[PDB]
């Protein structure tokens, strides 16, 4: 069963932060315009943080002072390299910064 | 298709880089050929982490590492011997695939001298 | 680490004959996820080698319905009904269902 990732329609005040939680390498995506995959931090660019929870399971994926441009499209995702190549998605979420 | 790199002809107790570009989410394997000790499962990347798994056989013997920017692959041998002269193939598994390696590059031969 | 031994070295074979390729494993080579990640290549002489069966018994597509693969526990085969010249090459079985991933010898389909 893939991770969660909440909320699916973050609502930030640009400058305020964001915070994703991501319950499930544990990837952080963005995706492009392309509709391609960008990988904003990876478990284990100074704006886009992710901790581990003491909880374990569950991490905070965090975008600092949102910007109008982070606005876009985005998803966890954990990868295992072997036996069998896999991976397990989150469905995607919606980062929506409006103005101040 | 994969596009591997060409004949390599080397020198005992040195290293060498073989390279893989992927033509047209995927992990990029490695896998050696000799008459004597046939197909040998060399290790995976998955380019997009950068994350590898190696058969304990060849710890220290490949280094697999992969491009960011442009979908090339590598492996580098080393401390070369003629026990090292071969072929060796690069290959692709899909991510969440039912099946291993349907796509195989042509094969890079190593000769050390 | 698992062993695969295929039963024969060589086949001589006229086109048009059955041939059987037999591969045994040293331990079982079910995945945690259940499925058995058996396959099977054929190298033809000079080329890559090339998937034919995959999951123990499926065809990868394109594959004529010649080919056949069965089996479980530690004993898979691989039939060929009525042989074509393509057909010819060193057949391979492999698991990668357990790390690190292991091929047989190699069984050489070649005309008699």
């Amino acid at each position: 069963n893939p991770p969660t990732f909440s909320p699916a329609l973050l609502v930030v005040t640009e400058g305020d932060n964001a915070t994703f939680t991501c319950s499930f390498v544990l990837n952080w995506y963005r995706m492009s315009p392309s509709n391609q995959t960008d990988k904003l931090a990876a478990f284990p660019d100074c704006r886009f943080r992710v901790t581990q929870l003491p909880n374990g399971r569950d991490f905070h994926m965090s975008v600092v002072r949102a910007r109008r441009n982070d606005s876009g499209t985005y998803l966890c995702g954990a990868i295992s390299l072997a036996p069998k190549a896999q991976i397990k998605e989150s469905l995607r979420a919606e980062l929506r910064v409006t103005e101040r | 298709q994969l596009q591997q790199s060409g004949a390599e002809l080397v020198r005992p107790g040195a290293s060498v880089k073989l390279s893989c570009k992927a033509l047209g989410d995927y992990e990029i394997h490695w896998v050696k050929q000799t008459p004597v000790h046939g197909l040998e499962w060399i290790g995976v990347i998955h380019p997009g982490s950068g994350g590898t798994v190696y058969n304990q056989k060849f710890k220290g013997k490949a280094t697999l590492t992969a491009d960011k920017y442009s979908s090339t692959a590598y492996m580098e041998l080393s401390s070369l011997t003629s026990e090292d002269s071969a072929v060796y193939y690069c290959t692709r598994e899909g991510m969440n695939t039912d099946w291993y390696f349907d796509v195989w590059g042509a094969g890079t031969t190593v000769t050390v001298s | 680490d698992i062993l695969m031994t295929q039963d024969e070295l060589s086949l001589p074979v006229s086109l048009g004959d059955q041939a059987s390729i037999s591969c045994r494993s040293s331990q079982t080579i079910v995945h945690t996820n259940g499925n058995t990640y058996l396959e099977w290549y054929l190298q033809k002489p000079g080329q890559s080698p090339k998937l034919l069966i995959y999951k123990v018994s499926n065809r990868f597509s394109g594959v004529p319905d010649r080919f056949s693969g069965s089996g479980s526990g530690t004993y898979f085969t691989l039939k060929i009904s009525r042989l074509e010249a393509e057909d010819l090459g060193v057949y391979y079985c492999f698991q990668g269902s357990h790390v690190p991933y292991t091929f047989g010898g190699g069984t050489k389909l070649e005309m008699k």
